[PDB]
């Protein structure tokens, strides 16, 4: 009985984490994309509207 | 790695057989340490002996991180101490686990023993006795002039009380008779009171508890001089990246266990080959972005 | 003997005492007190546990008190078997246990004793062995004051003679003994010895005589 | 009903070492503070050290740190040595039993108590470089009064009883007296009724234990 | 002997000293017993019963 | 049976009813026991496993 709930536990904990790990890259990257094609947009709008 | 927490290889020993004091891990005496290295080649060379709840017992006295003992004096009345067997030798010499007291009869007779022994300290006391089991009812009278034992260890928060099982056990290291082994905690301002009629192997004293950070592993690793602070069953990680994939076993400042095998984090923008709405310019690189 | 105290003090039965122990702020200021009393010829017992606290067994006539640097024993209602030494005692600084000087504790009241003297001849088995020595046994006599001479047929011995000073006995009435070393050659050489035990209280002056071959 | 009994030696060369135990009895030597106090004629009431199972160890710094406490499990005894004996180290010396402290120390040990709860009667030590000399007990014969003399016995002390102890009333162990030979010599009397002078047999105990000379002596007239 | 049709419950006194509380050196292990719908429970004793 | 689930659970973790039967020289007892609570068809019988 014991052996089954701390392997129970320990098991349900990786899971946990390891989704957690998952979409933070996913949505840390999803951002990282974002932040960096923004910056370039930024700079093509600050070139128009200065000429 | 060693040098950022104090570890103390258990070659060839376990944790119990040193708490215990089995004559190969004599080495091992009033050692404090962070973290314990139990090896799978370790075995135990003395007198056969069960403990129930050992995982308790090896996971409380590893936490507590420290094997240091202080001795005390019982007047054990009429009966002899220092209980030798050929089961544990000793270099030359047959022995037996070097803090417990083996009492057997003196001169035929064994006397209820009523000893007393209170804690003064402002700290926990962990004593750790046990009880013989006799193969056969020959060798129980041979070692204790009653014919059944009784052993009744108590507390003023708590007692414990075991009765001796004979019977026929497996012989390991020639040996047939077995020991159970039991533990109890002297809190502040209580007293142990020990009344056995027999069958009991007293203990010599008691160990200092501390509430620490120590702990235990299961490991085959070896040592070297280094500085780490994770430590895992299949060697020593550092503690960069804040994932692992290692062992679910950690020590340390660790990262977490994944399943994932990789996890890949962007740090740069979208590579495109070849103005920039088709592709980027591969031969800039003083810069990120710039003018052509 | 960091520890002042006054060598004796005296009573009469029934009275009350107070022994003072001067000391100074290193020692009595800082830590607690302890009084002692040691019975003759008995080890130490203790009267007196922390500063006024007194351990079972210990009656309610003993009783202690702490002021600075000096501290007081107390006892009311005095008994002749109070008649002991009294020892004040504590910690100080370094922690090193120092004992004050002693306290002498004389009991009065008690009756005149007149001394009972028994003056024993050498024995058959010391003659046997060519020696001799003869005792003279005084016993419960109250005032300590007592002379104590021997003669050799109502002549003054010339020298060989050792005395104790007396003592309390379980009697609480003083007891002392007298030798005189004796030749066997110069025991029956002689008549008679005798000792004679002037009692400077009163001056009894009883003696007790022994013959050789008698 | 605890106890103590301090085993010693009587004599012992100057310059030496002196061993001396004192036996403990219906309670562990580790639940509690021991120390050390001898009494000498002269130069007051000294403690010398105290000791706990611990290993906490104070020393008066007076005796010099010739002296080291020690105290062993086996026997149930606490100990005592003291190297290099002088003369003025000649007394009696009594174990005692502090109070306990019921306040921890650093690291959570008990602290030595603050008083000296019970003393053993304690053993005669004595600095010579003579050699001990065994005793001689002559009886002397007769309400009247009978007793045994010890006579020209070196070792500092020497206890005497009657009948294994049993004679109460009316004893009087008599202290001792230098003899110009230079050996002591004491004598104990007791009174009784002259009505059992040939009824109840008399037989006294002298016990020199510097000397490992016990001799029981009997009285007739 | 403490019994119910579902499961049984058994202990023998142990003798012995135990350190003195409230000038009562000896002690009472007590137990607890549940007994379903249904069910009876049965008390078998020869000895040291606190029933 | 103390433990019960233990056993429940390690059996069902084992996922097998696999049984072989070994030879035990019961020395001078009456082996087969049997009582009438324990009916296989017309006649009392016990347990298959238990002797
Ligand atoms: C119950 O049966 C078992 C096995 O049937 C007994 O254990 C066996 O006991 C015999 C002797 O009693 C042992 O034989 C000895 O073995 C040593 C090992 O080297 C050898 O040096 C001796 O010369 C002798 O042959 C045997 O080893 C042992 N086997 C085991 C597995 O323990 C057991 O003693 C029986 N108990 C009773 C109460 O009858
Ligand atoms: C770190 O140490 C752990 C220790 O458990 C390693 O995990 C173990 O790795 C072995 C392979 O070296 C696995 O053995 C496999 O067993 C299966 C059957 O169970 C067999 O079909 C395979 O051929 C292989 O022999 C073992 O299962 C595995 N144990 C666990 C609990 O995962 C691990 O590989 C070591 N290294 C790393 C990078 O983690
Ligand atoms: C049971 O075993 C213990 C083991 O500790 C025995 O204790 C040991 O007893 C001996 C007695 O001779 C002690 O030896 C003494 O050591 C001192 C200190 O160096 C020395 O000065 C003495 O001359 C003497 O040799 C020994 O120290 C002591 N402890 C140890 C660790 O050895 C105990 O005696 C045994 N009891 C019985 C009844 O066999
Ligand atoms: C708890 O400690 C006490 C204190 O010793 C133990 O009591 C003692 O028990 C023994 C064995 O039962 C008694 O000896 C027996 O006495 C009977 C009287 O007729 C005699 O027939 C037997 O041959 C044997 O000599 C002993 O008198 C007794 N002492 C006292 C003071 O009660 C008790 O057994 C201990 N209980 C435990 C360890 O569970
Ligand atoms: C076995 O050892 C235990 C532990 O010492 C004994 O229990 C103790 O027995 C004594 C008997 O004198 C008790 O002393 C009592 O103390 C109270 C305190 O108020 C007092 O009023 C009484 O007059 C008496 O002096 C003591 O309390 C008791 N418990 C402890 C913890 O010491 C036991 O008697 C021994 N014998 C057996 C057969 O168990």
């Amino acid at each position: 009985r014991i052996q089954d709930l701390e392997k129970y536990v320990e098991d349900t904990k990786i899971d946990l984490w390891s989704y957690n790990a998952e979409l933070l890259v996913a949505l840390e990257n999803q951002h990282t994309i974002d932040l960096t094609d923004s910056e370039m947009n930024k700079l093509f709008e600050k070139t128009k509207k200065q000429l | 790695c060693d040098s950022p927490h104090q570890i103390l290889d258990g070659e060839n020993c376990t944790l119990i057989d040193a708490l215990l004091g089995d004559p190969q891990c004599d080495g091992f005496q009033n050692k404090k340490w962070d973290l314990f290295v139990e090896r799978s080649k370790a075995y135990s060379n003395c007198y056969p002996y069960d403990v129930p709840d050992y995982a308790s017992l090896r996971s409380l006295v590893a936490s507590s991180g420290t094997l240091e003992f202080n001795n005390e004096s019982f007047n054990w009345a009429g009966v002899t101490q220092n209980g030798t067997s050929s089961s544990c030798r000793r270099g030359s010499n047959s022995s037996f686990f070097s803090r417990l007291n083996w009492l057997t009869h003196l001169n035929s007779k064994y006397p209820a023993l009523n000893v007393t022994m209170p804690n003064n300290e402002q700290f926990d006391k962990l004593y750790i006795w046990g009880v013989h089991h006799p193969v056969t009812d020959k060798d129980q009278i041979f070692l204790y002039a009653q014919s059944s034992g009784r052993i009744t260890v108590s507390t003023k928060r708590s007692q414990q009380a075991v009765i001796p099982n004979i019977g026929s056990r497996p012989r390991i290291r020639d040996i047939p008779s077995r020991i159970s082994i039991y533990w109890t905690i002297v809190k502040p301002g209580d007293i142990l009171l020990i009344n056995s009629t027999g069958n009991l192997i007293a203990p010599r004293g008691y160990f200092k508890i501390r509430s620490g950070k120590s702990s235990i592993m299961r490991s085959d690793a070896p040592i070297g001089k280094c500085k780490s602070e994770c430590i895992t069953p299949n060697g020593s990680i550092p503690n960069d990246k804040p994932f692992q994939n290692v062992n679910r076993i950690t020590y340390g400042a660790c990262p977490r266990y994944v399943k994932q095998s990789t996890l890949k984090l962007a740090t740069g923008m979208r590579n495109v080959p070849e103005g920039f709405i088709e592709n980027g310019w591969e031969g800039m690189v003083d810069g990120w972005y710039g003018f052509r | 003997s960091v520890l002042t105290q006054p060598p004796s003090v005296s009573a009469p039965a029934g009275q009350m005492v107070t022994i003072p122990c001067s000391g100074s702020s290193s020692d009595i200021g800082k830590s607690f007190v302890s009084w002692y009393q040691q019975l003759p010829g008995t080890a130490p017992k203790l009267v007196i546990y922390d500063n006024n606290k007194r351990p079972s067994g210990i009656p309610d006539r003993f009783s202690g008190s702490k002021s600075g640097t000096s501290a007081t024993l107390g006892i009311t209602g005095l008994q002749t078997g109070d008649e002991a030494v009294y020892y004040c005692g504590t910690w100080d600084s370094s922690l090193i246990w120092v004992f004050g000087g002693g306290t002498k504790l004389t009991v009065l009241g008690q009756p005149k004793a007149a001394p009972s003297v028994t003056l024993f001849p050498p024995s058959s088995e010391e003659l046997q062995a060519n020696k001799a020595t003869l005792v003279c046994l005084i016993s419960d006599f109250y005032p300590g004051a007592v002379t104590v001479a021997w003669k050799a047929d109502s002549s003054p011995v010339k020298a060989g003679v050792e005395t104790t000073t007396p003592s309390k006995q379980s009697n609480n009435k003083y007891a002392a003994s007298s030798y005189l070393s004796l030749t066997p050659e110069q025991w029956k050489s002689h008549r008679s010895y005798s000792c004679q035990v002037t009692h400077e209280g009163s001056t009894v002056e009883k003696t007790v005589a022994p013959t050789e071959c008698s | 009903q605890v106890q103590l009994q301090e085993s010693g030696p009587g004599l012992v060369k100057p310059s030496e070492t002196l061993s001396l135990t004192c036996a403990v009895s219906g309670a562990s030597i580790s639940s509690f503070y021991w120390s050390w106090i001898r009494q000498s004629p002269g130069k007051g009431l000294e403690w010398i050290a105290y000791i706990y199972y611990s290993g906490k160890t104070q020393y008066n710094p007076a005796v010099t740190g010739r002296a080291t406490i020690s105290l062993q499990n086996w026997n149930n005894h606490v100990a005592l040595r003291v190297n290099s004996v002088t003369a003025a180290d000649t007394a009696i010396y009594s174990c005692a039993r502090h109070t306990l402290a019921y306040h921890y120390d650093d690291e959570g040990y008990m602290q030595p108590g603050d008083a000296f709860d019970l003393w053993g009667q304690g053993t005669m030590v004595t600095v010579s470089s003579a050699s001990t000399k065994g005793p001689s007990v002559f009886p002397l014969a007769p309400t009247a009064a009978l007793g045994c003399l010890v006579k020209d016995y070196f070792p500092e002390p020497v206890t005497v009883s009657w009948n294994s102890g049993a004679l109460t009333s009316g004893v009087h162990t008599f202290p001792a007296v230098l003899q110009s030979s230079g050996l002591y010599s004491l004598s104990s009397v007791v009174t009784v009724p002259s009505s059992s002078l040939g009824t109840q047999t008399y037989i006294c105990n002298v016990n020199h234990k510097p000397s490992n000379t016990k001799v029981d002596k009997k009285v007739e007239p």
